[PDB]
């Protein structure tokens, strides 16, 4: 959901904007933020670890 | 002929502004020695700012510092041209 | 192949950073 | 509630964030915390600063390496006429087209911001010369700067001693170093001037194959050994040069002798060699001059002792200055910096003048981006100089085992101390500023006449005894000659000390009213400057506000409120308080060269003479004057040639304003919001469970005073460095 | 004009006051002792002092100025020479 | 004649000061008070600052380049009195500004108590102690070295 | 320290002197007199904050007091929270 989010934020609004591009439109750099984003995200299950499989 | 002054009493505030207390006391002793040795002090406890009185001659300052430098700046730019 | 020695500012200026911000988030845990 | 990063356990704990701040900001300081032992500690700065010389060899080896497959030399040698030498190339994603716009300088693709390091001309400035002879940069520095790291091991692990006791001797190092170091470590220099360099430099090249095959001569060394010495020095140059291709260039090695040139300014060759040799003497001479347990010389104590010049019939001890200096490490490193300290400057304003260097000044950006970065530092030691010298007094420092002696009495005799310091300040303060607005009151009153101008003599009559020349005198008892100095004459001072008057690169610039100013306003600084930092440091130990103030002397800044109220009266807030006025000194003199310099170039000298007088426009022309063209690289109509620098200059003006925050805002006004906005999340959704590991907090009651500082600083010395540079390039001059 | 060998003669003037006590009475430097292990403590921090020992030599060495100084400086110096020198040897006199 | 260029009896830079400037604060052309009897520009102002004249006095006075005047005050030539003579003076008047500061001071501290006296004023300006000061021939170049504040005293 | 600010005197009575401080200060232990005799610079100092409030009143003559522990909780910060 957060996920379709941030495309024309980097795709209409994007560095030299309105892209004549295949890819952009664009997965692009925003895929590159998913994953600076998604750990940056983890390092911070080292805030809990408390370890089990219940 | 001001904004020379005043873009002075400006940088004057931050002195006022920027530093401690007991240090212009400890300082004023220094002073308040020398003072002494030719007989010339005491009488009436010179004294350092009294914390926030030293705030009061900040901002005071940097109001009438940093204003009346654009009153000139301003009044140098609608007189003469404009 | 022609005009390309682009990867000492990111390995650098990007992804050495990477590194130590996450890595050195070792000064609140390991 | 974790158990982390250690050394200290008082830090190891608080959540709040002053656990990261202060994690960082301990690390160097290590007598007294955890750790340490008298063992520990040394070593524990001597495997440190192991770890430096060793950074000083990355540092310059990348300095010779951003150079070699591009940025020239094989132009610059080729002949290096004021256009734009490079360092290094830019590289930045972010870079528009009108990149094209230089951000890149003629011959090479890359665009690059080319050098205002002094290098180039050292590089060059000896020898090293050729395009197909150089990649050689790193590969030694750096094969060096690893065995920088190797001891900081070796020298690390107890088997072969990192040793303890062996730190506080003295007579045996320095009865090593003054000789071994220094004298050989010249020597060794005034060797490799001269074999490989000199020859260069007339020169046609030594050739890397040949070290014996290459002679300076044809019948070599020569007697020399023999001595006769003299006659190196006859006709050693023909001044008509054509610098490093002969032709009249000659070959006996080193002189005093001929030119000034019109072609290089600076200092003759062969003269920075012998001199290098003539001191490695002196040096060699004074190493082995105290003991090393053969039985020679001299003992460190027993000289200070009972010694003494004045009283002797006086009343005032010598008494072990030698163990207490020894055993402070403060004292160490205080008389450390100071001597650098002044000598950083005695460097820097003697290397203007009097640059050693073929194609510099005259090259004249870098002349001015170069007196400065040893005017910055030197000024920002002697704090640190000053500073280190009020922690000998608190963390070391031992009143019944100083006592009536001499450095005591220092403390006992103080309050005059300051006073006769702060009498010299408040003169030099309001005299300067009768002297500047009256002569700014006056003007604008369009009375120019009637303006209080001193000319002012002292200095002009200093290079009389020098000379020359601007109109003669005779001075009574020089005359102009008749005594003239008839014991020395024609060898010594030649043509040498002799560009006389010269407007263009005389040494001396001729001095008037303006400098009558400057120079008292320089001299209200270093005594302001001063009385903050003799008093900061003369009670760290403290007085009456505070009789205690110690066993933490330096940064316990703050104290409560009621005695009188008391504040910055920690001897780190007085050093805090000090680095205002070393940033306002080392403003007003280097500001002063340049603007001098600057109209000295292009130059009418009239204008800094008129110009000088009166601080209103010190601002018009100079200041306003000479932003000029840095201000649009932007301009609207598109980009001109320098961005990086105007963008810097109001990146300036932003760093140094921000300080004011830290600086005007005090703890408490930060904390107390945060404590409403550390009620959000805890209240709020979706941000919520989630947990800092470090709680939110306001910085602590020192930590602002700097961080506005180190901040304040930045933006001030990064605006003059955008600034100078910024204008200096360009011109008009 | 100048005496240019008036003082390198001058300075090994003074430094063979140096060849001195290598040679003469006992194992040499007179120790070590002190230099590497290190004083007691010493620690004030420490010791030898004598303003009396500039005897001994001045007398003696007070010659040795001149060996070199005197007839091997502008001596045509090591006249009496000749000694093994096929590869080569002189060593012919700039002067 | 020390190096700033001499004095009034020639400093041409120093004559082109005195006429444009002034002079065209003259030039506009009138404005005007053909009678009238205030505007005061036409006489002195001008006159005053201008009947500075090939005369200022004399005064020697140096003139550096553009003519303004530096000065030297060396005790030569004709430069003396611009420095001793306004100095000595400078001297004299200060120290009878605290000839009586350590006066209308070292009069009280004494009977039933004098703890703020000194912010309302009896007599003013001392005064009484005030003429002391000129009366000073002396006065404390000795008095200060010996006896009263005396060695003791400090 | 972990709480080391002296406030200490001789009197060490308290009456129209001083008590303002939140908690720290149980003081009244005697000491074998001193006229009023309660005396010692403090009771057990581990529970709070760093005011100088401790003077402002009832003389300390020598130093004042202040911040200084360094070695600091949370509690003797205000926030954890
Ligand atoms: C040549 C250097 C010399 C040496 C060998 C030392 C050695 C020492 N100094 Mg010291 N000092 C020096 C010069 C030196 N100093 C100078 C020149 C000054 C001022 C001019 C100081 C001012 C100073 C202070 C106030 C203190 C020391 C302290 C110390 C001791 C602990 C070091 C520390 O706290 O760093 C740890 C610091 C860090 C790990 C980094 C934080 C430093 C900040 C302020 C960064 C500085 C600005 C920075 C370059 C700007 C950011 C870069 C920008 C491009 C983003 C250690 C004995 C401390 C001490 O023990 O005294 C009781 C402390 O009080 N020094
Ligand atoms: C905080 C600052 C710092 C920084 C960043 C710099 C940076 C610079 N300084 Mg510098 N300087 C500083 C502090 C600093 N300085 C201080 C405190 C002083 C006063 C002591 C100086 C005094 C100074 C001088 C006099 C000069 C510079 C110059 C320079 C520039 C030349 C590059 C260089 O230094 O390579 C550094 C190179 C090395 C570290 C290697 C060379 C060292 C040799 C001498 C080692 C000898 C060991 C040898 C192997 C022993 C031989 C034994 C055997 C063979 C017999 C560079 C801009 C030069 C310049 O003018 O540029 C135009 C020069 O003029 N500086
Ligand atoms: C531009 C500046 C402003 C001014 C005018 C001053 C002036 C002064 N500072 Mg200072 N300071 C400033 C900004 C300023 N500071 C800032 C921003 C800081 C850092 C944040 C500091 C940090 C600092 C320290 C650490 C110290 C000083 C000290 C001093 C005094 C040193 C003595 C001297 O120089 O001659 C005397 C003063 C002058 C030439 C300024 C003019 C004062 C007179 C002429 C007032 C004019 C009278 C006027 C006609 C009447 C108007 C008043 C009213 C009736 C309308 C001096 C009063 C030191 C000191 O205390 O000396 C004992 C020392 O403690 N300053
Ligand atoms: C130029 C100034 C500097 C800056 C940047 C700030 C900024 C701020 N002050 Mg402030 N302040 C300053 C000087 C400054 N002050 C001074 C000198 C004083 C007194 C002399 C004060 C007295 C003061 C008070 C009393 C208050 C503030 C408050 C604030 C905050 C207001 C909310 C806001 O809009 O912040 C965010 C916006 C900015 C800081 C400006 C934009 C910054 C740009 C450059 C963007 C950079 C972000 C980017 C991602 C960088 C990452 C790149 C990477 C390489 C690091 C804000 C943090 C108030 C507050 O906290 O209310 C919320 C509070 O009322 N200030
Ligand atoms: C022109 C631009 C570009 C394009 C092609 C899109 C396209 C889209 N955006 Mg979007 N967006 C853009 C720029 C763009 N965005 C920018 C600059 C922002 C600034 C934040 C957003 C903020 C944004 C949000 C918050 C959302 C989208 C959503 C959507 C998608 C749903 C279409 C819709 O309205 O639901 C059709 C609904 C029904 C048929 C029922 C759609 C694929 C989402 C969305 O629109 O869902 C409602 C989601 O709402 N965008
Ligand atoms: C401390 C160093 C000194 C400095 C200030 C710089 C600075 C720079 N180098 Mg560099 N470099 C150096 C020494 C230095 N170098 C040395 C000794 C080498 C040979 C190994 C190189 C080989 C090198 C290359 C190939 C490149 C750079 C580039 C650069 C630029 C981008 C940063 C980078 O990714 O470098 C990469 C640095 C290395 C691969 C050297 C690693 C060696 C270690 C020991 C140094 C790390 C020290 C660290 C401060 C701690 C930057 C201007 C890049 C460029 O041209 O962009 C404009 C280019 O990528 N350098
Ligand atoms: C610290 C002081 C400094 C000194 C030494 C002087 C000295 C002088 N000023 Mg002056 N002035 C100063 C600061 C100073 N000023 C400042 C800060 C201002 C701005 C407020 C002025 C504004 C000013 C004006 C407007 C005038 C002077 C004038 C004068 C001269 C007249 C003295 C006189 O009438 O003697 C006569 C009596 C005896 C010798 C007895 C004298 C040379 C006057 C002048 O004529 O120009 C030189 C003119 O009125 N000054
Ligand atoms: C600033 C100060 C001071 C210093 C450091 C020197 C230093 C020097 N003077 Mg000197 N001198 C001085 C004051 C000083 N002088 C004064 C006041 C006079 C006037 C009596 C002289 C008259 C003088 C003469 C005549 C000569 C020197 C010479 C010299 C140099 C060599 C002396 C020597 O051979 O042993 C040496 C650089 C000699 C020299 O080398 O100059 C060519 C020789 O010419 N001096
Ligand atoms: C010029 C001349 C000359 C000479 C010169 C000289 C020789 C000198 C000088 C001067 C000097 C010689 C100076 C010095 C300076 C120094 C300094 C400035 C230092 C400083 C510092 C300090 C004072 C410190 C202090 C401290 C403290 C704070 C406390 C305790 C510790 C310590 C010590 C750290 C000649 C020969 C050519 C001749 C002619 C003239
Ligand atoms: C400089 C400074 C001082 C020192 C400032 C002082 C001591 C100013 C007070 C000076 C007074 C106004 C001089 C009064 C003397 C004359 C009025 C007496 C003679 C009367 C005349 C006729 C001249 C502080 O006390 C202070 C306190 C708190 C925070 C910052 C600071 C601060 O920055
Ligand atoms: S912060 Fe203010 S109240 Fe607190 S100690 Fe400092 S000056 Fe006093
Ligand atoms: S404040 Fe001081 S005087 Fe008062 S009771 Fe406490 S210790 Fe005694
Ligand atoms: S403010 Fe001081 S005296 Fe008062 S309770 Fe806290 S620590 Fe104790």
């Amino acid at each position: 959901a957060h996920g379709y989010l941030l495309v024309g934020p980097f795709v209409k609004a994007g560095p030299l904007r309105n892209t004549e591009i295949a890819g952009q439109a664009g997965s692009l750099a925003a895929g590159g933020l998913v994953v600076i984003l998604s750990l940056c995200l983890t390092i911070y299950g080292i805030s809990s670890f408390n370890e089990g499989a219940p | 002929l001001f904004f020379l002054g005043a873009h002075f009493v400006w940088a004057f505030s931050l002195m006022f502004l920027f530093s401690g207390r007991g240090y212009w006391q400890e300082l004023i002793e220094s002073i308040v020695w020398a003072h002494n040795k030719l007989k010339v002090a005491p009488a009436t406890q010179p004294r350092a700012l009294s914390i926030v009185q030293g705030r009061a001659v900040g901002v005071t300052h940097y109001l009438l510092g940093g204003i009346a430098t654009t009153w000139a700046f301003f009044l140098a730019r609608i007189i003469a041209v404009g | 192949m022609i005009n390309l020695p682009s990867l000492f500012v990111p390995l650098v200026g990007l992804l050495f950073p990477a590194v130590a911000m996450a890595s050195l988030f070792l000064h609140v845990e390991k | 509630a974790l158990r982390i990063p250690r050394f200290s356990q008082g830090i190891a704990q608080d959540p709040t964030t002053r656990r990261i701040w202060f994690g960082i900001a301990t690390a160097h300081d290590f007598e007294s915390h955890d750790d340490i032992t008298e063992g520990r500690l040394y070593q524990n700065i001597f495997a440190s600063h192991f770890g430096q010389l060793a950074i000083i060899f990355l540092w310059t080896s990348g300095n010779l390496f951003h150079v070699a497959w591009q940025g020239n030399f094989e132009a610059w040698v080729q002949d290096p006429f004021h256009v734009r030498p490079i360092a290094h190339a830019i590289w930045d994603p972010h870079f528009g087209q009108p990149a094209v716009e230089a951000f890149t300088r003629g011959g090479a693709l890359g665009p690059v911001n080319n050098a205002y390091s002094g290098v180039y001309q050292w590089w060059y400035t000896i020898g090293l010369r050729t395009n197909e002879d150089l990649y050689t940069g790193a590969i030694f520095l750096l094969f060096l700067s690893f065995i920088s790291l190797l001891a900081g091991w070796l020298h690390l692990q107890p088997k072969w001693k990192p040793s303890v006791s062996w730190f506080k001797n003295a007579e045996s190092r320095l009865n090593h170093h003054l000789s071994g170091l220094f004298g050989v470590s010249s020597l060794a220099w005034a060797g490799h001037l001269v074999h490989v360099a000199i020859p260069g430099s007339r020169g046609e090249y030594v050739r890397w194959n040949n070290f014996l095959d290459v002679l300076p001569y044809p019948q070599g060394l020569g007697p020399l050994l023999t001595g006769q010495w003299n006659l190196y020095a006859q006709n050693p140059s023909s001044s008509n040069h054509l610098f490093g291709t002969t032709q009249g260039a000659g070959t006996a090695i080193l002189t005093i002798l001929g030119g000034f040139h019109p072609q290089t300014q600076s200092l003759w060759l062969t003269d920075v060699a012998h001199h290098h040799l003539a001191i490695a003497f002196l040096f060699l001479i004074g190493g082995l001059m105290y003991r090393t347990n053969f039985g020679i010389g001299h003992s460190i104590k027993y000289i200070l002792e009972a010694h003494i010049p004045p009283g002797g019939r006086l009343g005032r001890g010598h008494k072990g200055l030698y163990d207490t200096i020894n055993n402070s490490i403060h004292f160490q490193l205080g008389l450390a910096l100071a001597s650098l300290g002044v000598i950083t400057s005695l460097v820097a304003q003697h290397m203007y003048s009097l640059p050693a260097y073929a194609f510099i000044a005259q090259d004249f950006t870098t002349q001015a981006a170069l007196y400065t970065h040893h005017q910055y530092i030197a000024g920002f030691i002697m704090t640190g100089a000053f500073a280190h010298g009020p922690i000998f007094f608190i963390r070391d420092y031992n009143p019944e085992q100083n006592a009536d002696n001499v450095l005591a009495r220092m403390l006992e005799h103080k309050e005059a101390i300051i006073s006769h310091l702060s009498w010299a300040s408040l003169f030099l303060g309001f005299h300067t500023l009768g002297l500047y607005v009256h002569n700014d009151v006056m003007l604008a009153f369009g009375t120019p006449e009637k303006q209080i101008l001193i000319e002012p003599i002292f200095a002009q009559w200093i290079q009389s005894a020098h000379g020359k020349t601007t109109y003669g005198f005779d001075i009574p008892l020089s005359s102009t000659n008749g005594p003239a100095l008839n014991a020395g004459r024609n060898i010594w001072l030649p043509g040498w000390l002799n560009a006389i008057n010269e407007n263009s690169n005389s040494l001396f610039l001729t001095i008037g009213p303006g400098d009558f100013l400057v120079h008292h306003a320089i001299a209200l600084g270093l005594h302001t400057t001063t009385l903050i930092l003799v008093k900061g440091a003369l009670d760290a130990r403290g007085s009456k506000l505070m009789p205690d103030k110690k066993d933490f002397g330096y940064s316990f800044p703050c104290d409560g409120p009621g005695r009188g109220g008391t504040c910055d009266i920690s001897a780190w807030d007085d050093f805090y308080l000090a680095v205002f006025w070393m940033l306002n000194t080392i403003g007003w003199v280097t500001f002063y060269w340049h603007w001098k310099h600057i109209t000295l170039w292009r130059g009418n000298v009239s204008q800094f003479n008129e110009s000088s007088t009166y601080l209103m426009g010190w601002l018009r022309d100079y200041l306003w004057l000479n932003s000029s063209q840095l201000i649009n690289g932007i301009t609207p109509l598109v980009c001109n040639s320098l961005s990086v620098w105007a963008w810097m200059f109001l990146f300036g003006h932003l760093v140094w304003a921000t300080g004011f925050m830290f600086l005007i805002s005090w703890r408490g006004y930060w904390q107390e919001l945060i404590e409403t906005l550390a009620w959000a999340h805890e209240r709020t959704p979706l941000a919520n469970l989630i947990r800092w590991r470090d709680k939110p907090v306001a910085l602590s009651i020192v930590q602002a005073r700097l961080v506005g500082l180190v901040h304040f600083s930045v933006g001030y010395i990064f605006t003059y460095a955008a600034f100078l540079i910024a204008s200096t390039s360009g011109k008009f001059g | 004009s100048a005496l240019v060998i008036s003082l390198s003669t001058g300075l090994s003037l003074f430094l063979g006051r140096f060849v001195f006590f290598n040679f003469q009475r006992e194992n040499v430097a007179k120790q070590v002792p002190e230099q590497n292990g290190l004083t007691h403590f010493e620690a004030g921090d420490t010791r030898a002092k004598e303003y009396v020992s500039l005897l001994k030599s001045n007398d003696p060495v007070g010659f040795n100025i001149v060996d070199v100084l005197a007839w091997g400086s502008i001596g045509h110096v090591v006249a009496y020479y000749i000694l093994a020198t096929t590869s080569n040897g002189y060593d012919p006199a700039f002067f | 004649d020390i190096a700033g260029l001499t004095p009034c009896k020639e400093s041409k830079q120093f004559a082109k000061r005195e006429k444009q400037a002034l002079k065209k604060l003259q030039a506009s052309l009138k404005l005007y008070a053909d009678d009238s009897a205030p505007a005061l520009a036409i006489k002195a102002t001008m006159e005053k600052t201008k009947k500075r004249f090939d005369n200022y006095g004399k005064y020697g006075l140096l003139c550096g380049s553009d003519g303004l005047p530096h000065l030297i005050v060396s005790g030569d030539q004709r430069h003396w009195g611009e420095f001793i003579t306004p100095g000595i003076l400078f001297l004299y008047i200060a120290g009878w500004i605290g000839w009586v500061g350590r006066s209308y001071l070292i009069a009280i501290r004494d009977e039933k108590k004098p703890t703020q006296k000194e912010i309302i004023i009896d007599v003013p300006l001392a005064s009484s102690l005030l003429f002391r000061g000129f009366s000073w021939p002396v006065a404390a170049y000795r008095e200060l070295l010996n006896g009263e504040l005396v060695d003791n005293n400090f | 320290m972990s709480h080391s600010v002296k406030i200490y005197d001789t009197c060490i009575g308290c009456t129209q002197c001083v008590r303002a401080c939140p908690t720290d200060v149980l003081e009244m232990i005697p000491w074998g007199g001193c006229k009023a005799k309660q005396i010692a610079s403090a009771p057990r100092t581990e529970d709070c904050v760093g005011c100088k409030r401790c003077e402002s009143a009832c003389p300390t003559d020598f130093l004042s007091v202040r911040v200084y522990l360094w070695h600091e909780t949370t509690r003797s910060m205000g926030l954890a929270y």
